[PDB]
């Protein structure tokens, strides 16, 4: 049904919706970097469970 | 400032020993952003010339962001060559005058007098 | 944190890239989608701050700001459709262009986790905003309103940049948890008093306090609807995050310092609103009543006290939100009549009546009527500033007496009061005006019965 | 003449063109359709749900923690006798004072 | 019930039973009466059927515990590691405090509505508990500054037995 032009006039509405689950990537990627203190601040360190390796990704 | 330490090599944009640095990699934040320059003026380079922007000449800006690429690729390294410079001898300096740089006292928050102003 | 910025960066290439006539509905689509991903952020933790990376950090105070700026992003695209269709789709394209680079910034700034960093995009607003205010706007003195709003704050923002470079060459970093934690009491040598100066008059500068604020009613009035908003919703408040971030380091010397501020700012205000109810024109009006509920944060921010922060956040949004609300009111009524004088068109209410009602919440909204937010702003404020002196409430209560007069003058010679006879262009109010104007009054009263989402980090 | 201009133009009316006009824009389709975009994705998307999301956010600013514990606090304080909250906050017996 | 009767001390209600001798019906029995066969029960009929099915499927909660950790006057001088966790324990302390007052200060206009007009004198215990902890509150808390921090707590603090101390050199004389 007209794809050929649907897609051509509204192919715009995709561009920010994966913007923002791109904006999750880096917001789950630049984490990892700040990993340092996983499960070291005595507040929060606890012994690790017998599955699970890290507490909070 | 490094303009004459001991080893600089003249015209040199990139000197060998530098090589023992993490090269950066390859989707560095900063390199995409150099690659951001590179589409930037291609855009502008048709509204100059009045062609159709975007969709006018894809081989003028598809070189345009190989070439700030690459011409940003060289320079992050040779940035992060300083730096890493700029730290070493820094770190070098520091163990060869103890004197220079003592080590303040160990002293907890309970034992400094630290006076107080109310807000009133 | 990124999952905000992106998506309104993103949200540029749409309007450029979009069909020539569909610019406004894809860009209203996203951008109160992108004021449902920034209310996700509302959230905050106890104490300490959400922090999300190196560059950027949210806490209690940013949080409500960025949602209010994300929010207004659809109300400007709403509110300027009207004077701009007769445009060609590029410059109608560069508008919306303007507006979105500019509402970045605002979330760039707010969520900034380094002074510096903070610093870098606190001018950089300026730039869209000139641009709205010089060429879209419509009038002739415009030139020299930008002119006049560009060089005042400069002139109060270089010496920041002096004065921040100094705290990095001094204290090392300058992000904002390392200042906060490494805080040591500012001396009393004559030094520091300009050390202060300059770290505070930046501020002052955009947050329109008295004998420093001429810019605003020549920055308001010949600014285009979309422009006057932005500028007096989000702009006039770059100034008052900056004070709660900045005044860290400025303790003890803000207790003796803060002197000839409190006294030009809590008479400015008796002074503005005096000017407020003898104004000719409705959107000067409306302005130099920012100048007055601006000026009593001046107060609540400088004084430093648990409940003069809070109420500070109180009026920090409700003003903004408010101030839009009635800057609307003018720009609706402004291109029927074509003219800015209050007088003009008087009686409006026999001719459209449901403008009556959304000038009627408006109005009563700007009165601090309880419980609307102004008045959990304005009472909170009272209260501190009692407990800081008790001769100030005489100052205080006059202003809200001042409020109350001219607030419903305006109401009185536009919307009661005799139609006027020779005007016969008054159409009947397109939905997108009544629209808009619930889009501004309704999450006003959606947010009484929450204040706690927006009293701030000192809550 | 001055300058070689034109007359300045008169406000069209939208209404006199199609009587049902939102004031969106001036083509019809478009303009209905805007009013789907600004009302859906305005009141009913935005309002509704971000209301009930931010009404229903877990707990912010530990409100209710802070409540529990403090009961078990008091019930452990007075319980002892001791006073129930003391006048000083850091323990003055660690307290390594200067002189 | 719900609460903690330790927390909230509820003196036994005296009600005295209902003995009047006017043989005219009494109005207020009947108007109980017959709210008692019109709201009460449906609403208690709603309830016990909700209470069963909430019984029925049940979901479990906990309230969170944060273990001791060193504060800020063991802290070394700047190290913000540690002064991290320092600044997190007093500021949770802080929330605790201001319940604290929170809980004294119901509990105090509890007392006025349910001594009535004995309020003035029945509960001088409720009075002085309350002046007890915002005397000793001000001493913790008060005049800290909206940027206040636990490094301004322990320097505010420290004037204080530094004057009482001096107070004490001086009383002893
Ligand atoms: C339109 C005019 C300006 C509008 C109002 C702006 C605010 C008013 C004050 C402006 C101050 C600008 C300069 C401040 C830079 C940072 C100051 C700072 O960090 O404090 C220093 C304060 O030191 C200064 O001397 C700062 C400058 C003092 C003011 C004199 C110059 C500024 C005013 C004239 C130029 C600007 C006015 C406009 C001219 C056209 C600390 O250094 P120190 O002196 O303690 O250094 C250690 C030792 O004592 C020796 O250095």
């Amino acid at each position: 049904m007209n794809v050929l032009q649907i897609v051509r006039d509204h192919w715009v509405h995709i561009l920010v919706p994966v913007g923002f689950v791109f904006g999750c990537y880096l917001d789950r990627r630049s984490d990892e970097k700040l990993t340092a203190f996983r499960n070291k601040s005595l507040l929060f360190k606890r012994e690790l469970r017998p599955n699970e390796e890290v507490t909070w990704k | 400032m490094m303009s004459g330490r001991p080893g600089r090599v003249p015209l040199q944009f990139l000197p060998n020993e530098a090589r023992s640095l993490p090269p950066p990699k390859l989707t560095d934040p900063r390199l995409v952003y150099m690659g951001f320059l590179g589409y930037c003026s291609g855009l502008i380079d048709n509204a100059i010339r009045r062609r159709p922007v975007v969709s006018a000449g894809l081989h003028r800006q598809l070189l345009y962001v190989t070439s700030f690429v690459f011409f940003g690729y060289y320079l992050l390294k040779r940035q992060d060559y300083m730096y890493a410079l700029r730290d070493h001898d820094m770190f070098a300096y520091v163990k060869s005058h103890p004197e220079d740089f003592p080590e303040k006292d160990k002293k907890t928050y309970g034992e400094i007098l630290e006076e107080f102003h109310p807000v009133r | 944190m990124l999952k905000i910025i992106i998506p309104t960066t993103m949200l540029l290439p749409m309007t450029w890239m979009s069909k020539h006539n569909m610019i406004w509905i894809n860009a209203t689509v996203h951008s109160l989608l992108i004021s449902l991903i920034s209310l996700s952020l509302l959230n905050q933790l106890g104490e300490n701050s959400l922090n999300f990376s190196l560059t950027f950090f949210s806490d209690s105070l940013s949080a409500p700001l960025l949602v209010l700026t994300t929010w207004l992003l659809p109300l400007m695209l709403m509110a300027s459709q009207s004077h701009l269709s007769k445009e060609t789709t590029t410059r109608k394209k560069l508008y919306i262009t303007m507006l979105i680079l500019l509402q970045l910034f605002l979330i760039m700034t707010f969520t900034a986790t380094e002074l510096i960093l903070f610093y870098i995009l606190f001018e950089a607003t300026l730039v869209p905003t000139l641009i709205i205010i010089t060429r879209w706007g419509n009038q002739t003195e415009r030139l020299n309103a930008g002119l006049y709003f560009l060089f005042y704050t400069l002139a109060g923002s270089l010496p920041l940049l002096v004065a921040l470079v100094y705290i990095q060459n001094t204290t090392g970093s300058l992000n904002f948890l390392i200042i906060h934690y490494w805080s040591h009491p500012l001396s009393n040598s004559w030094s520091n008093i300009f050390m202060w100066l300059a770290c505070i008059m930046a501020f002052m500068v955009k947050m329109p306090l008295y004998g420093l604020h001429l810019w605003l009613p020549k920055a308001h009035v010949e600014a285009p609807i979309a422009g006057s908003m932005v500028l007096a919703a989000v702009l006039l408040k770059l100034g008052g995050y900056g004070m709660m971030r900045i005044t860290t380091i400025l303790n003890p010397l803000t207790n003796y310092m803060a002197y000839p501020f409190l006294m030009l700012s809590m008479w400015g205000m008796i002074m503005t609103s005096s000017i407020c109810l003898r104004q000719t024109d409705l959107k000067s009006l409306i302005a130099y009543s920012s100048v007055s509920h601006m000026a009593l944060v001046i107060v609540a921010i400088m004084i430093q006290t648990p409940w003069s922060f809070m109420g500070a956040t109180a009026l920090m949004i409700a003003h903004g939100l408010t101030s839009s609300m009635l800057f609307c009111l003018a720009n609706t009524n402004y291109e029927r009549v074509h003219s800015r004088t209050m007088i003009l068109a008087r009686g409006l209410q026999t001719l459209l009546p449901l403008m009556a009602t959304w000038w009627l919440m408006a109005s009563l909204t700007n009165l601090a009527l309880p419980p609307s937010i102004n008045l959990i702003g304005e009472l909170f404020i009272i209260t501190a500033s009692f407990s800081w002196s008790n001769i100030t409430i005489i100052l205080m209560g006059m202003n809200m007496m001042i409020t109350a007069l001219y607030s419903l003058y305006m109401l009185i010679t536009t919307q009661r009061g005799k139609y006027t006879h020779h005007i016969n262009n008054i159409k009947a109010s397109f939905t997108r005006e009544n629209a808009l104007m619930a889009l501004h009054i309704l999450p006003l009263l959606l947010l009484t019965l929450n204040p706690k989402m927006i009293l701030g980090p000192l809550y | 003449i001055r300058l070689q201009e034109d007359p300045d133009p008169e406000d069209e009316n939208l209404y006199e063109k199609n009587p049902d006009s939102h004031g969106y824009d001036k083509d019809p389709i478009v303009d209905l359709w805007n009013m789907r975009v600004v009302f859906f994705f305005g009141f009913s998307i935005v309002l509704v749900l971000g209301s009930t999301f931010v009404a229903y956010l877990p707990d912010y600013r530990m409100q209710e923690w802070a409540r529990r514990e403090a009961e078990r606090l008091v019930k452990y304080r007075e319980a002892n006798g001791l006073p129930l909250m003391e006048s000083n906050c850091f323990d003055p017996n660690k307290i390594q004072l200067p002189e | 019930d719900s609460w903690d009767k330790d927390v909230y001390p509820e003196p036994p209600r005296r009600t005295p039973a209902p003995a009047p001798q006017t043989s005219l019906p009494n109005p207020v029995t009947y108007l109980t009466k017959i709210f008692d066969l019109l709201v009460d029960r449906p609403v208690t009929l709603a309830r016990e059927f909700i209470e069963q099915q909430h019984a029925k499927n049940r979901y479990y909660y906990y309230h969170r515990e944060f273990r001791r950790v060193p504060d800020i006057t063991e802290c070394e001088e700047k190290d913000i590691l540690c002064m991290f966790e320092a600044e997190m324990q007093w500021r949770r302390d802080y929330k605790v405090d201001q319940e604290i007052v929170n809980i004294i200060q119901e509990r105090l206009k509890a007392c006025q509505q349910r001594e009535g007009e004995s309020y003035r004198q029945n509960c001088a215990k409720e009075l002085e508990q309350f002046t007890q902890v915002s005397k000793a509150f001000q001493d913790r808390y008060s005049d800290l500054g909206a940027h206040y921090s636990a490094r301004k707590c322990l320097a505010k603090q420290k004037q204080r037995m530094l004057a009482e101390r001096k107070a004490a050199k001086e009383a002893a004389a």
